[PDB]
């Protein structure tokens, strides 16, 4: 009966409040002027149409209570309206110079044609007569959202705001921005609250580079600038060296700038998931910001013709979730880009639902296995940032030139593998080492099954020295040699063929040490192929249905044996596992129908990320593009289709 | 009268956690008695007794006969069954107290799946992560979670088909694992201290390679904390490295937690430092993982304040409030933790796809066990190196083998010049495997053979002493070989040194001036043998090319002038970026391992010749 | 019934806590009474030795007193009698305090001895009642079962007259792999 703990109010800070919203119909009139009929068939780079499309999609889901779709104060139960007011010239001059304010001031009082010449003259911008007040309202709305969040009037804010501000530079504008919205708001909050707001962490996923926002804080340590985009330095806007990944700050802001550049387009969900899983969270927790500002841009969405990416609106919710985990609950969202109104609508819808409090949904594809270029790109970023921050040292073996004279003293490792190879082969398969007399080569260049002169079906498998997978230790730098394996790749076929009573011939050709492309190997291959064909194959009486198997390179030997001889009468199929190598064009000399028999009786498996298809000829002989990479993977994968074509090719 | 120190499985655990929420406005029930009108953020669920059908789905009939029969046993019989259960206490009222957890569990889970609550919590005792289907064990009488989970799967074949069961209880979930060890539809994971017999339970089922069986392979997991004292660092680390990728790979319809805050900060049976903010942030990740489907079951926690604070944090995370801030984001987790997680992700790459081609594991497949036979395409490489050097030295200087009998090592581990028993001067090179410098491919892990730069630096002193007509003893201690998963190079080296010194070297007629060369980390075994035996009669000196390795602490077990004689007769070249009396004349070398070998060979060989005179 | 149940369960908790408390306090005063007994042993050796002084010096008094030629030894003797009496007074006060410590230990021990059996008895009768509690709960369970079966039946498509006759999703419409679980060709 004894009341021990008297009833009290819940002691929480996040969600008795609502989600802040800044919206205004007074920022949809900064528009371009008609120049040519080409404007009717182009995506209208920064259009005012972005606002009301998203704003329409909002009311359809009950989160805001507004069937009239116009500016009111009763925003419902889950969100709170934040009024916008024109930012005074003081907040604007916090980042910019004094000539750009007078530039936009003069711009207000111009005629039509001078504004046209300004639209034509600018670094991808456009001016208007209503471009002075409509440029002062974004920065003001941004400052109001940040004040609302910092002073705890809302749990977080979101701001539907245009024109952008992530391209405007302190010097002048360029990049469809007039006033830099992110930098102005960030410097005014650090100037207005330097006791609670002391470290700010700005992040950019917009597919252009936030060049102006970069320069604004390139020498700032309180502002951690992060930008994720595509570089493509030659063509892709902005095309500046500030967009390069090595811009890691300068002065006191060293290690407090980060550009993350995508070497190539086409990126999806797994890429951004993997990246946000690995890099941004340790440096963000180590940097410990008191406020995280978000420079949202949905110009790289699925269904966007400018970003050309396939990012789904679930990953956006996941990233919003992680950023909400990062900070203390204080979050602000300003919108920068977007071209396809439906994609930006669904993406902003998902982001706003996660911001009110809904959990992110599960991603439509958790399995993409990201492109190889971006991997080493982020490795180089990790090198720089490990030099600067500590959370990338001691865990990735970074910790912040071999020789050229000891090369005469080297452990051989080709003959050792081939010798050990020869050993375990002979001890289980009793292969006959075949001597290539009048030719200076290793004795174990070629090993054949015993009594080869009587087997009709003879499978000739040529391949280079085997693959090696090794383990590199993560504790300190270099690789661990004793913990390495020998990836014998040509083993399933030899065993396979011996289970079907075929003439099986193993051929190893070593690699030219310290050599990019094994050209001498290709020469030696043609020597072995032609010599073996002349001196040995034509002297065995019972021979029928030869099939060749090529692994990686050395297929020049087979190409030379086809073009420079006539041997298609007894062989019936050539097969190469090219993988990633360059194509070996057939040079036919005996006749031309040999080349079409070649092209016909052929199956070649080359990688997805190979040079082509990004369209080869028929002189390469009907190559095929795999879905996976690696020689081992594609051989274990298509081992059955290959034996099917072989058994189908024979009786 | 042990009531001073009561039982850690205690009734207050329910009541304490129930109290804490009512102190924070979450519960508006003042009298702390079970009512329905709790408040607005949560929703009370009734607890009922589990029927015999539910509880016999996993358990055997003899178990239920025993627990039903002991419900009206005499006092001394209860005493006998109490002392007979492996830390399980039985008493007069034991049938209903064990049949109510299972019922409450099925209640909370059915509430979650039918969409009547967003999620559920079940503050419950006795635990059920140690009860086996044929015998009780470890404070547990009936496996609650097994009963509950088998009810969910058999009674709901239209909306749920795969479930995740998590155990961050620091004791391994023994009973809950074997019930689904052959099962594939459920992915079980257990974060726990294992410590191989030391920690509770300390059985082979707790090992990190118990990955299921039959069709259940790759659908069972044990995370085995090697050392006690892990904190927020290793927990968040393992969560990001292993849990979340395979979690978004397996994609459950429901996530169930067999939680325990016996690993929370300030607990005594656990002795760990997991703060309740780490609990909240891991809970945040699991909330992110699924579409919202969650249920939590209480198993551990035997420190009322630790479990109570941890429960209050997790409850705030559950209502909708985001996680707070951790104590330290700059902590740099333990190396052994990273290696253990690496060995975990290795076999997980061997099974799952999400750990190869993003972790440089797509090169070789580990599903072939690494052999010299033709059964597996993989072949070890140190064997090839050793076979090549064996062939080389055998046709070259007629280097005979020394059979290291009664030890599990290859014949060509120790290579020696012929007639070593009559060598007036014996050089003993306790060497180590060579190193490379190349660029490992990041996508597959495979390397290149055309630019491979491997040098056999350990052959220079062999040919040098061979010209001196000195007996050469080459010993090859490799670095874990990647094959056995339990080979320990240091201890094996110490055994080989003890063994050879006591079986062969102490009997040789013309043994004199035995020198000792250790390259890299492979020199510490010499320190053991020197410290454990009086060998300085025949021993003249000892040489070490340490490279960048840490110094080896000499602790002598036979005299104290070993340290003096050692520090007088030792040259230990070290890294230039190393900077670090018993250490034995630390020399901070100039150039940089191969660098200091070809540079300080002359210093080494000359000091050898002067000490040898 | 659960009101009375939780009162008895908190009572049982407080009982076990109290048994811990009494055996704790007793276990701590054990070493105190042990040391007190050792000082008592020391004090008794002191009494014995002071009485040896008393005896030999009173012998010496008897030697000197008859037809006196009085030396100064008898005054020192009488002084040693005073020291022995004062030390006897001290050790007597001390053995009294010792006895106080010992009897408090003994009564605490007795309380601790009966407390366990009291706990066991409360446990026994607690089981006796909690049995009938559980079965009565099961009766109320089948009553709930009956009521929901009846109500569920009469609620839906119902009998021919209307005299009496979504959120939250009760009609198995929680959209997490339910419709997409069907074949739908
Ligand atoms: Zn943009
Ligand atoms: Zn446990």
């Amino acid at each position: 009966r004894q009341v021990i703990v008297p009833v009290c109010m819940p002691k929480i800070h996040y969600s008795p409040l609502k989600t802040g919203l800044c919206y205004d119909v007074r920022m949809r009139y900064h528009a371009k002027i008609f120049t040519s009929y080409f404007e009717y068939i182009d995506p209208h780079p920064e259009d005012p149409r972005r606002i009301y499309r998203i704003y329409k999609i909002l009311a359809e889901n009950g989160l805001i209570n507004d069937p009239t779709l116009s500016g009111v104060d009763d925003l419902g139960d889950l969100m709170l309206k934040i009024p916008v007011r024109a930012a005074t010239s003081e907040e604007i001059l916090e980042v910019h110079t004094k000539e750009h304010l007078e530039f936009i001031e003069s711009t207000e009082k111009m005629s039509r044609e001078e504004l046209l010449k300004e639209t034509e003259k600018g670094d991808s911008v456009y001016f208007n007569n209503d471009s002075y007040a409509s440029a002062r309202l974004p920065c003001g709305g941004a400052i109001e959202a940040c004040k609302a969040v910092v002073e705890g009037r809302v749990k977080n804010s979101l701001a539907v705001v245009r024109p952008p501000g992530h391209h405007a530079e302190p010097q002048a504008a360029g990049g469809f921005c007039l006033f830099s919205n992110v930098a102005v708001a960030a410097k005014n909050i650090l100037k207005n609250y330097p006791e609670s707001v002391r470290r700010i962490m700005i992040l950019d996923w917009d597919i252009h580079h936030g060049n102006g926002t970069q320069k604004s804080f390139y020498q700032d340590d309180q502002v951690l600038y992060v930008s994720l985009h595509r570089f493509e330095m030659g063509k892709y806007y902005p095309g500046t060296i500030q967009g390069q990944y090595d811009q890691t700050g300068e002065g006191k802001g060293e290690g407090f700038n980060c550009n993350i550049t995508w070497p190539v387009g086409g990126v999806g969900d797994a890429e951004y998931m993997w990246a946000f899983e690995q890099v941004v969270m340790p440096m963000g927790r180590e940097f410990k910001p008191d406020l995280v500002i978000i420079s949202s841009g949905f110009d790289a969405a699925d269904g966007d013709t400018i970003g050309q990416c396939h990012v789904t609106p679930s990953c956006y919710g996941h990233m919003t979730h992680m950023l909400k985990s990062l900070a203390r609950g204080n979050l602000c969202v300003v919108l920068e880009g977007g071209y396809n109104l439906d994609a930006i609508a669904r993406s902003a819808l998902s982001v706003a639902k996660v911001l009110i409090g809904e959990p992110p949904d599960e991603l439509p594809d958790p399995l993409s296995d990201p492109k190889p270029e971006v991997i080493e790109m982020i490795d180089k970023v990790i090198r720089l940032q490990s030099k600067y921050w500590n959370c990338f040292r001691r865990r990735h073996a970074n910790s912040g030139p071999i020789n050229d004279s000891i090369i005469s003293k080297n452990f051989p490792l080709q003959k050792a593998i081939r010798q050990q190879q020869q050993h375990y082969l002979s001890d289980e398969f009793n292969f006959v080492t075949l001597p290539l007399v009048s030719m200076d080569l290793p004795d174990n260049t070629v090993l054949c099954t015993p009594n080869i002169s009587e087997s009709n079906t003879i499978i000739i498998v040529v391949h280079d020295t085997s693959d090696i997978w090794a383990k590199r230790n993560v504790i300190s730098g270099t690789i661990d040699l004793s913990s390495s394996v020998i990836i014998d790749n040509s083993l399933d076929f030899i065993k396979w063929g011996l289970d079907r009573k075929y003439g099986i011939i193993d051929v190893n050709i070593p690699l030219t040490l310290f050599e990019p492309d094994n050209y001498s190997g290709m020469i030696t291959s043609q020597e072995v192929l032609i010599y073996l064909w002349d001196n040995y194959i034509k002297y065995f009486p019972s021979v029928a249905k030869i099939a060749f198997i090529g692994i990686g390179d050395s297929y020049s030997g087979i190409v030379h044996l086809l073009g420079h001889r006539d041997t298609r009468a007894v062989t019936k199929t050539v097969i190469n596992f090219l993988g990633d190598k360059q194509l070996k064009p057939l040079v036919p000399l005996v006749d031309e129908t040999l080349s079409e028999w070649y092209f016909k009786n052929s199956l070649i498996f080359s990688n997805n990320s190979h040079q082509c298809w990004k369209k080869p000829r028929k002189k390469f002989g009907r190559v095929l593009r795999c879905d996976t990479d690696g020689l081992n993977n594609i051989i274990e994968e298509r081992f059955e289709e290959a034996t099917d074509f072989i058994l189908d090719s024979f009786e | 009268f042990e009531y001073i120190d009561p039982h850690p499985e205690d009734p207050r655990r329910i009541y304490r956690i129930y109290k804490i929420l009512a102190e924070n406005g979450l519960i508006n029930d003042p009298t702390l008695s079970g009512v329905d009108d709790l408040g607005d953020l949560m929703l009370k669920i009734p607890v009922r007794a589990a029927t015999s059908e539910e509880i016999l789905e996993v358990h055997t009939k003899e178990h239920l006969e025993f627990i039903e029969s002991t419900e009206k046993m005499s006092r001394e019989e209860l005493l006998k069954e109490t002392e007979k259960g492996d830390s399980v206490y039985f008493n007069n009222d034991s049938y209903a107290s064990a049949r109510l957890p299972c019922g409450g569990a099925i209640e909370a889970c059915k509430a979650v799946v039918e969409g009547r609550v967003k999620n559920s919590l079940a503050v419950v005792r006795p635990p059920g992560h140690h009860a086996e289907p044929q015998a009780a064990g470890g404070f547990c009488l009936f496996s609650n979670v097994a009963v509950a989970a088998k009810n969910i799967l058999k009674n709901y074949p239209e909306s749920v088909r795969r479930i995740m069961i998590l155990d961050w209880d620091i004791h391994h979930g023994n009973g809950t694992q074997k019930s689904f060890y052959q099962d594939d539809q459920v992915l079980y994971v257990s974060l726990h201290r294992f410590e191989m017999g030391k920690y509770y339970p300390g059985t082979i089922q707790g090992q990190y390679d118990q990955t299921g069986e039959g069709k259940g392979e790759g659908f069972n997991c044990n995370i085995t904390w090697p050392v006690g004292g892990v904190g927020d660092a290793e927990y968040m680390w393992a969560f990001e490295q292993v849990v979340m990728p395979m979690g978004r790979e397996f994609k459950p319809d429901l996530v169930i937690i067999s939680s325990g805050f016996d690993a929370a900060d300030g607990d005594t049976i656990g002795q760990c430092h997991v703060t309740p903010s780490c609990y909240g942030h891991m809970t945040h990740m699991l909330k992110s993982l699924a579409r919202g489907n969650l249920c939590v079951v209480l198993e551990g926690g035997y420190n009322l304040d630790a479990i109570a604070r941890s429960a209050l944090s997790v409850a705030k995370v559950l209502i909708g409030e985001p996680p707070d801030e951790l104590p330290d984001p700059l902590s740099d987790p333990k190396p052994e933790v990273i290696e253990m997680i690496d060995k975990v992700i290795r076999l997980q790459s061997k099974y799952w796809n999400c750990f190869r081609r993003r972790h440089a594991n797509s090169g070789c497949n580990f599903n072939e066990p690494i052999n010299d036979s033709i059964i597996s395409k993989n072949f070890p490489l140190q064997k090839a190196i050793r076979q090549q050097q064996q062939h080389y030295l055998s046709d070259e200087f007629n280097f005979v083998t020394l059979p290291l009998v009664s030890m599990d090592l290859p014949d060509n581990t120790v290579l020696c010049t012929p007639n070593i028993s009559e060598s007036n001067t014996i050089i003993i090179v306790v060497h180590d495997t060579s190193d490379i410098w190349a660029k490992r491919n990041v996508i597959s892990g495979t390397i290149d053979l055309s630019s491979s730069v491997i040098i056999d630096n350990s052959l220079d002193f062999i040919k040098w002493g061979l010209d001196r007509k000195y007996g050469i003893i080459d010993v090859n201690i490799p670095l874990t070989l990647f094959e056995p998963d339990n080979y320990s190079g240091m201890i094996t080296s110490q055994e080989v040194l003890i063994y050879l010194w006591d079986n062969y070297i102490k009997y040789f007629p013309s043994v004199a001036k035995i020198a000792f060369i250790g390259i890299g980390d492979s020199y510490s075994g010499i320190v053991h043998l020197l410290g454990h035996r009086d060998t300085r009669a025949v021993t003249k000196t000892v040489i070490n090319f340490l490279g960048d390795k840490q110094l080896k602490p000499l602790v002598p077990l036979v005299d104290e002038t070993l340290s003096e004689w050692y520090f007088k007769n030792s040259l230990i070249f070290s890294n230039n970026s190393h900077q670090c009396k018993k250490f034995g004349r630390v020399l901070r070398c100039d150039t940089d391992l191969n660098n200091i070998i070809e540079e300080r060979f002359e210093e080494a060989t000359d000091f050898i010749l002067d000490s040898f005179e | 019934k659960r009101l009375n149940e939780t009162q008895r369960q908190n009572q049982l908790d407080e009982i076990k806590n109290s048994v811990g408390l009494t055996f704790k306090k007793k276990q701590e005063v054990e070493k105190s009474i042990n040391d007190s007994e050792k000082r008592l042993k020391h004090a008794m050796t002191e009494s014995t030795k002071l009485q040896n002084k008393i005896n030999h010096l009173l012998k010496n008094r008897q030697e000197l007193e008859n037809f006196n030629k009085l030396p100064s030894n008898t005054i020192s003797s009488e002084n040693h009698l005073e020291e022995g009496s004062a030390l006897a007074d001290k050790l007597k006060e001390y053995i009294d305090k010792n006895a106080t410590l010992f009897n408090k230990l003994k009564e605490l021990q007795q309380a601790n001895a009966e407390k366990s059996k009291l706990n066991d008895e409360l446990r026994s009768k607690y089981q006796i009642e909690s049995s009938k509690a559980a079965e009565s709960a099961q009766t109320l369970k089948i009553l709930q079962e009956s009521m929901k079966s009846l109500e569920n039946e009469v609620n839906g498509p119902l009998t021919k007259f209307s005299t009496e006759s979504q959120n939250d999703f009760q009609s198995l419409k929680a959209r997490n792999k339910f419709l997409k679980n069907y074949i739908t060709l």
